[PDB]
């Protein structure tokens, strides 16, 4: 424990059973019965306990609770402090997605959960509550850091676009506070890139709604700045049509938050995949967590394509990151 | 203290039911 | 050697028999099959059959894994695809149902045991005030950093006729507002303005009094582990009721999909069904029997295969003689040779057991190893798999016969070196004067007194280096030869270049660790370094200038047959001699203690050291020899015959 | 609190006397 | 005799001890990685053992020199 | 007769001192992995302990040289 | 030299216990930090964490063995 | 003479290296213990047990130093 | 005849300086953990200070031997 | 004959130098935490100085023995 | 006076400055690395970064004091 | 006299000892990476042996200098 | 032999400069990697990054002071 | 006097030993990065060896000096 | 004696250059790893990365200066 | 012993110090610089030149120690 020579041997065993790209090529034209078949030959076939869309979804959820959600418990000390930050970011995604879904009135099955620290039945229990302050109470029984943060946000404001923006500020303040001493080169580089992408998402969430750039901007990034953020929040999309040298150069002609989130998660995956060059540090576990997280998003899409029998051509853009 | 001072408010709202 | 292979390829003038040809062509199994020109044969009805058979295969191994089993082969399922699907479907549905029960019992228990502590804290912070007819209670969780914001929110919203009891626990606070019945809506608004709400208890238990809700989490958390034990017993019983059926059905489905997948690799046209495949020359008599029944339609012949072109394409399988076959275990996991390259397997039985005998060199240790060989032989003889779950070790009884053959060769060299060193538990027969030398002469003269360091070290250091010279030079001769066998001059120059450089390095060392002379050394040295500098300029492999120091170190690396042997020898001696200290200082109790303590220490250091003694010999082959002739530079195609999964029983 | 739960515990005796008086 | 025998013994303690420190430095990271591979899949035991035992040839080259020096005492 | 009786004892100090140090460097990372592996699944006790005890070979080799030197003293 | 003879034996004793105590402390550093971290998940890990903390003490006992053999010559 | 002189160097090595080795053990153990108490105040007793058990290395260094002090 | 006072003074410098070095290798980490705790909750001050000052018994043991040796000097 | 005064001066170099090293390794990690804390919230300055300055009690014990030895030159 | 006395004073004097200058070099690798990262986060951190970097420079002044006390004995 | 025979032996202890210590420093990290490669895919084994046993020319060249010295003794 | 002083005075110079040179090397290693990384994020950070790099270079100047004081005595 | 061959052999063992140690420290990190590169893409094997062999100059320069000193024994 | 001067001055030179060369090397390790990474992110910072790699090479030049001052005595 | 044997003796110890600690110095430098270079080349082969330039600059340390060893050998 507190040794990446030990943790990365456990991660290497698990990388051996990450899905091959031929799966996503062969699975694409199947019936739902033939998709269930092909999936039951993989690592996810241990958690298949039925033959409907709820059983595929539960198999993907429960497989990743075992294969990703345990990574902070395997280690102790400074290695736990690096590896836990990777999963607390997914808990922030999950919390923000549920706050938005509950305000829209959507079904809990029709919102995406990424492999953070909590289990499905706790997010399910929190979503069954009546209000954001009720979600904050269900996250308090686990003792989770975002419970304490969300109660402070809900003392400042009730308007949900601002609740999302203020949760992101409290998380990345707590991330910087936790990470800055850990002596990992791959982690500090990835945290800057993660904050830059969250500034872009913040300006799109607050697009044209009236603006206060210095109040909403997040510090600790590199590639995005107050001048580009302010113009983005005025609706001047030229700001990210203008980029050529930074990793985000390639968001040119993005005009909705679905096309943004599809671009951001590919460049943040690409930059994490370089961590395979760090065999005895945080880079290898960072790579694996992003590879396995992207594999679950592709499986989520395929299962619905095969179930509803949808035309293939449009989904092929949504399901690659080449 | 306030644990006795509530006896003139919410305590009195229960104690008033005996005369109804 | 790797086995000599040739191309089979039956053809004919009628299409329809090709499924019968594939059937006999899997009953005898000899052929690895490429695509005969390219893959372009299938039908939509054959796709529907392949979908149904690959569904039976996947559904059977899936439900075997839900049952905690593994998909090993068995007797094939007797008849019918319709009966295959009708047999599988009720079993898979029961297995998935028991796993679905198990998953939800896990999820209920997990959520209950999380909420149970704060519910017990709040039920102890309450005194039955929840059950009051006249007033009401609001439960919530908080932190001491922000409790004053809740007190202020209540102070502003209600006229100080509320109460707020609390208790701290790890990372937080259990909190309990109390108010008159009219004012609960005002308390809920006050808490909301503080960023707080009522704690939602997980199930429909949210409607119950708090002291009545806490009891249910406690009893469910106590009861659910017994229900987990019941569903685990039922799922184990379902395995006993259905394993043999599933094993048989998975075996059938594997063979059916093997035929239907292999069907795509035929070429097709106006008459023909043309097949292609590489076959071992010793296997041809079975292919002849498989095709002789079909001479009513097939025509076939075996074409010779070129070793130059397609060498990356021809399959590799090994064919060593019966004394060398068991030693394939020591090499076949490292790489598969390319076709026309060398197979190093027959070099393993001649050097590995001999170096193990040189290292251990103790007759008493060789007898302990012989008793392990007798023990393993009992599993071969009874046909029992050995299992040791501590190691995840399982050996099938046919693999134990491979280990026992290797161990008998290791015992033989260990006894004959043990008489050369005069060693039996180190010094035991040499204290007794059975073995001796001129300091205290005995019945049997010791041929090389291994521990007489000032008399024997130069002999055993030179003898160890002489094996290093012999195999390093032989591996470089194989590289020069295998270069010429393919006209590949970049391998020829590297082989003869390193050989000349090593003769130069040795002739230099011999001329300095002694005296110089013109004819025998000082000439041959300049020929050696001359052939090296030539081979570098001819090949333009500039890595030779670094790597000649690697090659010269691989000769010196063989001094580990002396070093680990002599470390094993002195340590075994002093443990025996500690036994004779106890036996000479004291009476009959000392003869008992001396034997006992020496035996306990010998067994311990035979456990700690022996895997090291087995490993140091083999890795001299695996790197100091196998890296010389290029064993790792390319991988051959593995031989994968078109066969039934039933393994011929 | 750690003493405030005992002050509310004494205050619950007004519901016990209200129940005992019928 | 005298100091000569003393210094020959210092050369032995320096040969074995400082080569024993080399085998120990190697087995630390290898055996933590081995215990972790075996923990995630119990079939990794044989590969983890081979790599753990390979560094044991460094404490033995230190012993070789220590025994060649003890031949003088 | 004295300059050896002195220095042979410092050859013994180096031999067990640096071999106890080399064993401690090995056990540090291996036993820290072993505790975490057993805490995750208690069936790891055998595969944790075997990897912990194989490094004790180094201090046995340090004791071997020290008990040889003790007779030459 | 009888003075240096007595003197150098005490230097050999100081190195024997000192370097084995240093080797034991190097082992206990990483093992005991994992032990504390495991007991902070689950109080039932105490017995195995204490076994692995105390097992490394064999190193300093082998140092004390040689130091007491040497002390017998003073 | 060089017996008093060089025995005092053996006393310095015995306490000094064993105090060094205790400090190495306590460095990581006490950083774990402070973090454990900061998460749950009930972890204090086991934190002091694990922090003080390494002091058994200084007692072994001091024992040999007091045995050597008997040769002066 | 001053050579024994000469080595007694080296015994004092080794005792205190090498024991002063171990208590700093302890508080490096114990004090970094203390400043990190006190930043996130100021009630951690007393417990962090007990732990940062407990490793200071290794430097009072160094001085004990250095003053015993000054009694000879 | 001055092998007292020479080796007393070597004892003084080990007393201050090896204790100055010991407090330097303590301050390295403690001060890296303190510069972090005071940049998160400047009200941490007083406790960040206390934790940085307390390890300076390991070079005062080095100087104590160095000055005691200097009284004998 | 006398070669070994006058010479060993220069050895003790070299250890006093060398180990103390080594010691203050070990503190500011980490304290100075934290300081330049804190100034990259905001310029107002410059004063506290220099104060924390320069305190550690109180170790080499103690090594120089003992080396100058020894240099007076030559 | 035997002052050189003794010092030649302490030169041999340095030669094999420091060379044995530097190859362990290499294989610790090359071996801990190597077992991880074989854990993801068994077909890596031959390359992971080649790299782990490549740093072992440093102990064959230190042991050679000890044998040249053993010819002068 | 009693004539030994210049030999030990030269060893004192080597320890004084070479071990204080080691001290500034440990300091500049971590400060300079943080400085190079800060200048790669923002080219304006060069002034503070270079001042912090060049400030740890006063541990090697105190080593030279003691070595040149000792050079006057040989 | 008669110690000259002794101190020459001490200087030789120290030259090869510290130079073997220096290249072992280089190969530890450079060789783990090569096992990292080759497990991602097996075309990296050649460039992984070029970087891994470039540290081998350090032992060659230390060993060159040992053979120059051996001519004085 | 003149032979102890000659012999023992020459070990003081080995310490002065060797221990200072070790000081430059421990600086260049972390600075040059950051430099290669920064040049891979953007080739424009090669001049900064080379200036920071060469500045640590003033440590070995100071040890080399004391070694040439000593060689003038030898 | 005779001082005109000890000068030959300790000049050879000084040479082992000069080259040994200087070779150790470039060994510490190349360890991190070359692991950074291998990663940069495995990402993009256009990094090969800049990686090799940075790797070979530290070699000046062993050459400086080796210079002092050849100055000492001239006195032996």
């Amino acid at each position: 424990a507190d040794d990446f020579a030990y943790l990365n041997a456990r991660v290497r065993v698990r990388r051996g059973t990450l899905l091959k790209e031929s799966f996503f090529q062969e699975a694409l034209d199947l019936s739902f019965a033939d998709f269930l078949r092909l999936l039951s030959e993989t690592v996810y076939g241990g958690e298949l306990a039925g033959q409907g869309l709820p059983d595929v979804d539960r198999a993907v959820l429960r497989t990743q609770a075992k294969l990703v959600g345990d990574l902070p418990r395997l280690v102790t000390g400074e290695a736990r402090e690096a590896v836990r930050l990777l999963l607390l970011r997914n808990d922030l995604h999950n919390l923000q997605a549920l706050l938005r879904a509950k305000a829209t009135g959507r079904p809990f099955e029709e919102v995406l959960l990424l492999p953070g620290t909590l289990r499905e039945e706790v997010w399910r229990q929190a979503y069954e509550a009546q209000d954001p302050a009720g979600m904050a109470q269900v996250l308090a029984v686990p003792g989770h850091p975002l419970a304490r943060a969300l109660r402070a946000v809900l003392r400042e404001t009730q308007d949900l676009a601002r609740v999302e923006a203020l949760l992101a500020k409290r998380f990345f303040e707590d991330v910087a506070k936790a990470a800055k001493g850990l002596d990992q080169p791959a982690l500090r580089d990835y945290l800057a890139l993660e904050v830059d992408a969250e500034n872009l998402r913040t300006a799109f969430k607050l697009q044209g709604s009236g603006l206060a750039p210095d109040a909403f901007f997040l510090k600790g990034g590199r590639f995005v700045d107050r001048v580009r953020f302010a113009r983005l929040m005025e609706g001047d999309y030229a700001v990210l049509d203008e980029l050529s040298g930074t990793p985000f150069s390639g968001l040119s002609g993005v005009r909705d938050l679905k096309a943004l989130e599809r671009g951001l998660r590919c460049v943040l995956l690409k930059e994490a995949k370089k961590g395979v060059q760090d065999p005895l540090g945080v880079g290898l576990v960072l790579a694996y967590v992003k590879e396995r997280e992207w594999e679950a998003v592709r499986l989520r899409l395929l299962a619905r394509r095969a179930y509803f029998g949808l035309p293939r051509a449009q989904v092929e853009e949504e399901v690659v990151c080449p | 203290s306030k644990l006795e001072a509530i006896l003139s408010q919410e305590v009195e709202a229960e104690i008033q039911a005996l005369l109804q | 050697p790797m086995e000599k292979l040739v191309l089979a390829g039956p053809k004919g003038r009628a299409k329809e028999l090709l499924q019968s040809l594939q059937q006999a062509g899997v009953v005898h199994l000899e052929t690895l099959r490429p695509e005969a020109l390219s893959a372009y044969q299938l039908s939509p009805e054959e796709r529907a059959e392949l979908r149904r058979w690959e569904a039976v295969s996947a559904g059977a191994e899936h439900t075997l894994s839900l049952l905690g089993l593994e998909a090993e082969p068995a007797r094939p399922f007797p008849e019918g695809l319709e009966a295959a699907e009708k047999a599988l479907s009720p079993i898979q549905a029961h297995a998935e149902g028991l796993t679905r029960q198990k998953q939800e019992l896990e999820e209920e228990l997990a959520l209950a045991q999380a909420y149970l502590e704060p519910l017990e804290r709040l039920a102890a912070l309450a005194h039955g005030l929840d059950k009051s007819p006249f007033l009401r209670v609001i439960p919530f969780l908080l932190t001491e950093k922000e409790l004053p914001l809740v007190e202020e929110a209540l102070r502003k919203a209600l006229e100080d006729r509320y109460l707020l009891a609390h208790e701290a626990y790890a990372g937080g606070v259990a909190a309990l507002v109390v108010v008159h019945r009219k004012e609960v809506d005002q308390a809920k608004a006050a808490l909301s303005r503080a960023g707080v709400a009522e704690l939602r208890l997980p199930g429909a238990l949210g409607e119950l009094p708090l002291s009545e809700a806490a009891r249910r989490l406690k009893e469910r958390a106590e009861a659910a582990p017994r229900e987990l034990s019941e569903v685990r017993q039922h799922l184990a019983k379902l395995a006993r009721e259905s394993a043999s059926t599933l094993q048989s059905l998975w075996t059938r489905a594997q063979d059916e999909v093997a035929r239907l997948k292999a069907l795509e690799e035929l070429a097709s046209g106006r008459f023909g069904f043309a097949l292609l495949g590489y076959v071992p020359v010793k296997a041809k008599p079975k292919v002849e029997e498989a095709l002789a029944r079909h001479k009513e339609s097939v025509v076939y012949a075996f074409e010779p295969v070129d070793e130059h072109h397609e060498a990356d394409r021809i399959p590799v399988v090994l064919d060593n003689p019966p004394w060398a076959k068991p030693f394939e275990l020591l090499v076949s996991f490292l790489n598969t040779p390319k076709y026309g390259t060398f197979d190093p397997t027959p070099v393993v039985p001649v050097f590995f057991p001999f170096w193990f005998g040189m290292i251990v060199g103790d007759i008493g240790y060789a007898l302990l190893f012989y008793l392990v060989g007798r023990w393993l032989s009992g599993y071969v003889k009874r046909n029992e798999p050995l299992v040791i779950d501590l190691f995840a070790l399982k050996l099938k009884p046919q693999v134990i016969g491979k280990l026992v053959h290797i161990l008998n060769w290791m015992v033989f060299w260990t006894v004959v070196w043990g008489v050369i060193y005069g060693e039996f538990f180190g010094t035991f027969l040499e204290h007794l004067g059975v073995f001796g030398t001129p300091e205290h002469p005995g019945l049997i003269p010791i041929l090389i007194h291994r521990i007489d360091t000032a008399k024997t070290a130069n002999l055993l250091i030179l003898l160890s280096v002489a094996f290093g010279v012999v195999l390093v030079f032989f591996g470089l001769a194989l590289r020069a030869y295998l270069g010429l066998k393919h006209r590949h001059m970049a391998h020829f120059w590297e082989g003869v270049g390193y050989l000349g450089g090593l003769v130069g390095v040795l002739a230099l060392a011999a001329s300095y660790l002694g005296n110089l002379q013109a004819g025998w050394l000082q000439g041959l040295m300049y020929l050696g370094f001359g052939v090296f500098l030539l081979a570098v300029l001819m090949s333009r492999i500039w890595l030779m200038i670094p790597e000649i120091f690697t090659q010269a170190g691989h000769i010196l690396s063989h001094i580990r047959i002396y070093a680990v042997g002599a470390a094993g020898g002195i340590l075994a001696g002093l443990l025996t001699d500690v036994g004779f200290a106890l036996a000479e200082r004291l009476g009959l109790l000392g003869v008992l203690l001396g034997l006992l303590v020496a035996g306990v220490l010998h067994l311990l250091i035979l456990l700690l050291t022996t895997l090291g003694h087995m490993l140091q010999p083999i890795r001299l082959l695996w790197v100091e020899f196998f890296t010389k002739f290029g064993f790792y530079e390319e991988n051959g195609r593995p031989y994968r015959p078109f066969k039934s999964v039933r393994e011929a029983q | 609190g750690l003493i405030k739960s005992l002050a509310e515990k004494e205050k619950q005796l007004l519901e016990r006397l209200e129940a005992a008086k019928k | 005799g005298g100091l000569d025998r003393g210094l020959i013994a210092v050369g032995m303690g320096l040969a074995v001890g400082l080569a024993a420190l080399g085998t120990g430095v190697a087995q630390a990271r290898i055996g933590a990685a081995g215990v972790g591979a075996i923990a995630e899949d119990r079939s990794n035991f044989g590969t983890a053992l081979i790599f753990l035992l390979l560094p044991e040839t460094l404490v033995i080259f230190g012993l070789l020199i220590a025994f060649i020096l003890n031949g003088r005492l």
